[PDB]
């Protein structure tokens, strides 16, 4: 469902 | 939001979507206050019967958004937490009673068209406003059934006198919380769900004409039951909580 | 200091489509 954010604010 | 409306783009430019990293999933709402610092409920974070315990780096405040699910490219900015403030005395024990916490931001966000603090009320302000009968709004992404809006939602919703709200329920209801709803006879409906927690109440000062948060979404016993009512945590009586907080860290 | 007022609302002397309903209430 939820789109995938940029990796780097899941650093 | 039970029957509410779509938002329009900058209707609500502070409010603020918590969201967890993995699984990627939208905690709770919030909403921004400066540059650096968001408010929303502590059981968001905080809540052991449910074994829900979040901490810094469980988390991702996501603001300027409109879309629930959409990574909104060159719209909305996505920020890490510093460090959550939970009230000393939030009791998840029993009836949610100062049901607060403060965030705040790794780095300032820069405000935007579609990013703008909301203002914190003061004592006559709160006087003024927080009245049997006044209208406030209350906006989110969660639940449009007790079913998930592509959109921010908006709902406006009378406050309720203080023992209609007492009479509606078997929870112990404090001084730290108001409720707010149209009664079964009022013809109108709408209320907070799953998901629409931690957002904000507001209203518009007609004095100043500024938005002010009055409330913080804390709980309700379904959503848009008849004769049941939405609670809010009463923001200016927890201000004090608030202002020492933000100006110690 | 600026809390409170929205650029695409209050700073453009702009009101959203149900803002009324709060102030009517009052
Ligand atoms: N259903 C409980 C009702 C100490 C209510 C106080 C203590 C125990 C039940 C609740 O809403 N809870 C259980 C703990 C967290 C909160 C919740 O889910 N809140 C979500 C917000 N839900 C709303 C629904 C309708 N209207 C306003 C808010």
């Amino acid at each position: 469902d939820f789109e995938e954010i940029p990796e780097e604010y899941l650093q | 939001i039970v029957e509410g409306s779509d938002a329009e783009i900058g209707m609500s430019p502070w409010q603020v979507m918590l969201f967890r990293k993995s699984p990627q999933e939208l905690l709770c709402g919030a909403s921004l206050i400066s540059d650096r610092w968001v408010l929303t409920a502590a059981h968001c974070l905080l809540y052991p019967p449910w074994d829900k315990n979040f901490t810094e780096n469980d988390l991702l405040v996501r603001i300027g958004k409109h879309s629930r699910t959409r990574y909104e490219r060159n719209i909305e900015k996505i920020s890490m937490l510093e460090k959550i403030y939970i009230h000393p005395r939030y009791n998840w024990r029993e009836n949610l009673d100062r049901d607060i916490a403060l965030m705040k931001l790794k780095k300032p966000v820069a405000f935007s068209d579609y990013i703008h603090p909301v203002c914190l009320p003061d004592r006559e302000t709160a006087a003024s406003l927080l009245q049997a009968g006044y209208k406030g709004r209350v906006t989110g992404w969660g639940n449009l059934k007790e079913g998930q809006p592509s959109v921010l939602q908006v709902v406006n919703l009378p406050i309720v006198e203080r023992p209609v709200c007492k009479d509606s329920t078997r929870i112990r209801i404090t001084d730290n919380m108001f409720c707010a709803g149209y009664k079964p006879d009022e013809g109108k409906r709408g209320d907070a769900c799953e998901g629409d927690s931690g957002g904000p109440f507001v209203m518009k000062s007609p004095f100043n004409n500024r938005w002010y948060q009055m409330g913080i979404v804390s709980w309700g016993e379904g959503c848009d039951r008849d004769g049941k009512y939405g609670f809010y945590t009463h923001v200016f009586r927890l201000k004090k909580w608030i202002q020492k907080v933000i100006d110690q860290f | 200091a600026d809390c409170g007022l929205r650029p695409l609302f209050e700073k453009k002397s702009l009101e959203d489509k149900t803002e009324r309903e709060l102030l009517e209430s009052y």
